[PDB]
C-alpha cells in the first residue's frame, strides 16, 4: 500500500492548489481516502472522507468550500483543491486511506504530506554575515533574509560537526532568518581557519564565510 | 466530539512507564485510536478500538478505559518511544484529534553556555544591525531571555528560535537575536542578553559596549 504525495508547494495568497494523493498496491475503489491538516508544530485537523467508487463525499463543515475533494479513479488518485489561500492556510496535508470497512475510521495508512506554503514573496538569496567573538570559543553565522526555505549550513565544509548547533529558520518579516554557531578549541581558532559555507538551492546560491577576529 | 489530552509535555526516564489520558467530550463507546509521530514524519497508528494493538507496534504499548476516558500506556519507555502522541474518536463525524502529548528525556540541569555577538561590519554596511545570542546545551528546557539597551528592556525586534531536544545529549539551545537599523544600533552603547535559569538564581549576563 503506498500513498504518494507531491513535495513542497509555494502558493500565491488569493491562488488555489490541487495535492494530489496517487494510491497503489490495492483496489483502489474499494477503500475511503481522507485527507488531514496539520500546522507547523500544531495538532490534527480533519479535513474529509471521499468514496473512490461513487465519488460520494463527507466534509468537516469547518473546510466546506476551502477544500474540494476528488477522485479520477482511472488513475487510481484522490485530490484535494484548496482555494483562496491565506496565511493561516500553510501547513502539512495528508492524505490518509480507510480500511476496507470504512465505519472503523482510523487511519493506518498515510501519504508523507504535503507541505503548502502560502507567500507573496518572491526568491532571494541570504545574506551571511560572520559572528566573531567580542578554553574553548563559540564563533557563528547569521543568515538572513531569504526565500523561499531551506538553506544549507555546514562548517569548514562539514568537517566540523560535534560543536555545531544549527537553529531553525524563522519567518522575520516574509523573508526567512537562522543562525549557525559552532564551538572550538581556543588553541584551533583564529591560529586555523573556520568558514561557515551557507547554500540555497532556491537561487542556487553557495557562499563561504571566513570567520575573523 | 472533543478529544482532550491534558498533558502537553512529559518529562520522562528510560524505563519508566508513562500514562497518557484522552477524555472524550461523550460516550465514544471505545470508538478511540492512538498515534505516534515523530518530528518530520506521518503519525503512525499504534492502537485502534481503544485497546487493539496494530501490527509492528511493539508490546510495551497498550491502551485501555471506556466510555469517556481512555489512556495508553507505556510499560517499559524507551529511547525509540520519545515522541508526540495523538488520540482520535471516530464514534461520529467530524473525526477530532487531541492536541497531542509529547514526552521528552530527563537528564541532568545543566546551565546554558551564552555567548553574545556585535553586529559584523558587513551587515552594518547593508544598513541593518543583528545582535545575536546563542544559549546553548541547557536543561530543562523552559528558559527565558531579555534584551537591554542602555539598560532599557527591549521586546520588539527580537526574534527566537528554539532546538527540539538534542537526541545525543538530551539537552535544548536557544538563540536570540535583535535587529535593529544601523543607525540605531549606532545610537547606543551597551547591549544585554540576560538568561534566566533554574540553574542559577542570577541570570547569566552576557554585554559588550
Amino acid at each position: 500500500v503506498l500513498l504518494q504525495q507531491s513535495g513542497p508547494e509555494l502558493v500565491k495568497p488569493g491562488a488555489s492548489v490541487k495535492i494530489p494523493c496517487k494510491a497503489s498496491g490495492y483496489t483502489f475503489t474499494d477503500y475511503n481516502m481522507d485527507w488531514v491538516k496539520q500546522s507547523h508544530g500544531k495538532s490534527l485537523e480533519w479535513i474529509g472522507d471521499i468514496n473512490p467508487n461513487n465519488g460520494g463525499t463527507i466534509y468537516n463543515q469547518k473546510f466546506k468550500g476551502k477544500a474540494t475533494l476528488t477522485v479520477d479513479k482511472s488513475s487510481s488518485a484522490a485530490y484535494m483543491e484548496v482555494r483562496s489561500l491565506t496565511s493561516e492556510d500553510t501547513a502539512v496535508y495528508y492524505c490518509a486511506r480507510k480500511p476496507y470497512y470504512g465505519n472503523f475510521a482510523w487511519f493506518a495508512y498515510w501519504g508523507q504530506g504535503t507541505l503548502v506554503t502560502v507567500s507573496a514573496a518572491k526568491t532571494t538569496p541570504p545574506s551571511v554575515y560572520p559572528l566573531a567573538p567580542g578554553s574553548m570559543v563559540t564563533l557563528g553565522c547569521l543568515v538572513k533574509g531569504y526565500f523561499p526555505e531551506p538553506v544549507t549550513v555546514t562548517w569548514n565544509s562539514g568537517s566540523l560537526s560535534s560543536g555545531v548547533h544549527t537553529f531553525p529558520a524563522v519567518l522575520q518579516s516574509d523573508l526567512y532568518t537562522l543562525s549557525s554557531s559552532v564551538t572550538v578549541p581556543s588553541s584551533t581558532w583564529p591560529s586555523e581557519t573556520v568558514t561557515c559555507n551557507v547554500a540555497h538551492p532556491a537561487s542556487s546560491t553557495k557562499v563561504d564565510k571566513k570567520i575573523v577576529p | 466530539i472533543q478529544v482532550t489530552q491534558s498533558s502537553s509535555s512529559f518529562s520522562v526516564s528510560l524505563g519508566d512507564r508513562v500514562t497518557i489520558t484522552c477524555k472524550a467530550s461523550e460516550d465514544i463507546y471505545n470508538r478511540l485510536a492512538w498515534y505516534q509521530q515523530k518530528p518530520g514524519n506521518a503519525p503512525r497508528l499504534l492502537i485502534s478500538g481503544a485497546t487493539s494493538l496494530e501490527t509492528g507496534v511493539p508490546d510495551r504499548f497498550s491502551g485501555s478505559g471506556s466510555r469517556k476516558d481512555y489512556t495508553l500506556i507505556i510499560t517499559s519507555l524507551q529511547t525509540e518511544d520519545v515522541a508526540t502522541y495523538y488520540c482520535q474518536q471516530y464514534w461520529s463525524t467530524p473525526l477530532t484529534f487531541g492536541a497531542g502529548t509529547k514526552l521528552e528525556l530527563k537528564r541532568a540541569d545543566a546551565a546554558p553556555t551564552v555567548s553574545i555577538f556585535p553586529p559584523s561590519s558587513e551587515q552594518l554596511t547593508s544598513g541593518g544591525a543583528s545582535v545575536v545570542c546563542f544559549l546553548n546545551n541547557f536543561y530543562p528546557k523552559d528558559i527565558n531571555v531579555k534584551w537591554k539597551i542602555d539598560g532599557s528592556e527591549r521586546q520588539n525586534g527580537v526574534l527566537n528560535s528554539w532546538t527540539d531536544q538534542d537526541s545525543k545529549d538530551s539537552t535544548y539551545s536557544m538563540s536570540s537575536t535583535l535587529t535593529l537599523t544601523k543607525d540605531e544600533y549606532e545610537r547606543h552603547n551597551s547591549y544585554t542578553c540576560e538568561a534566566t535559569h533554574k540553574t542559577s538564581t542570577s541570570p547569566i549576563v552576557k554585554s559588550f559596549n
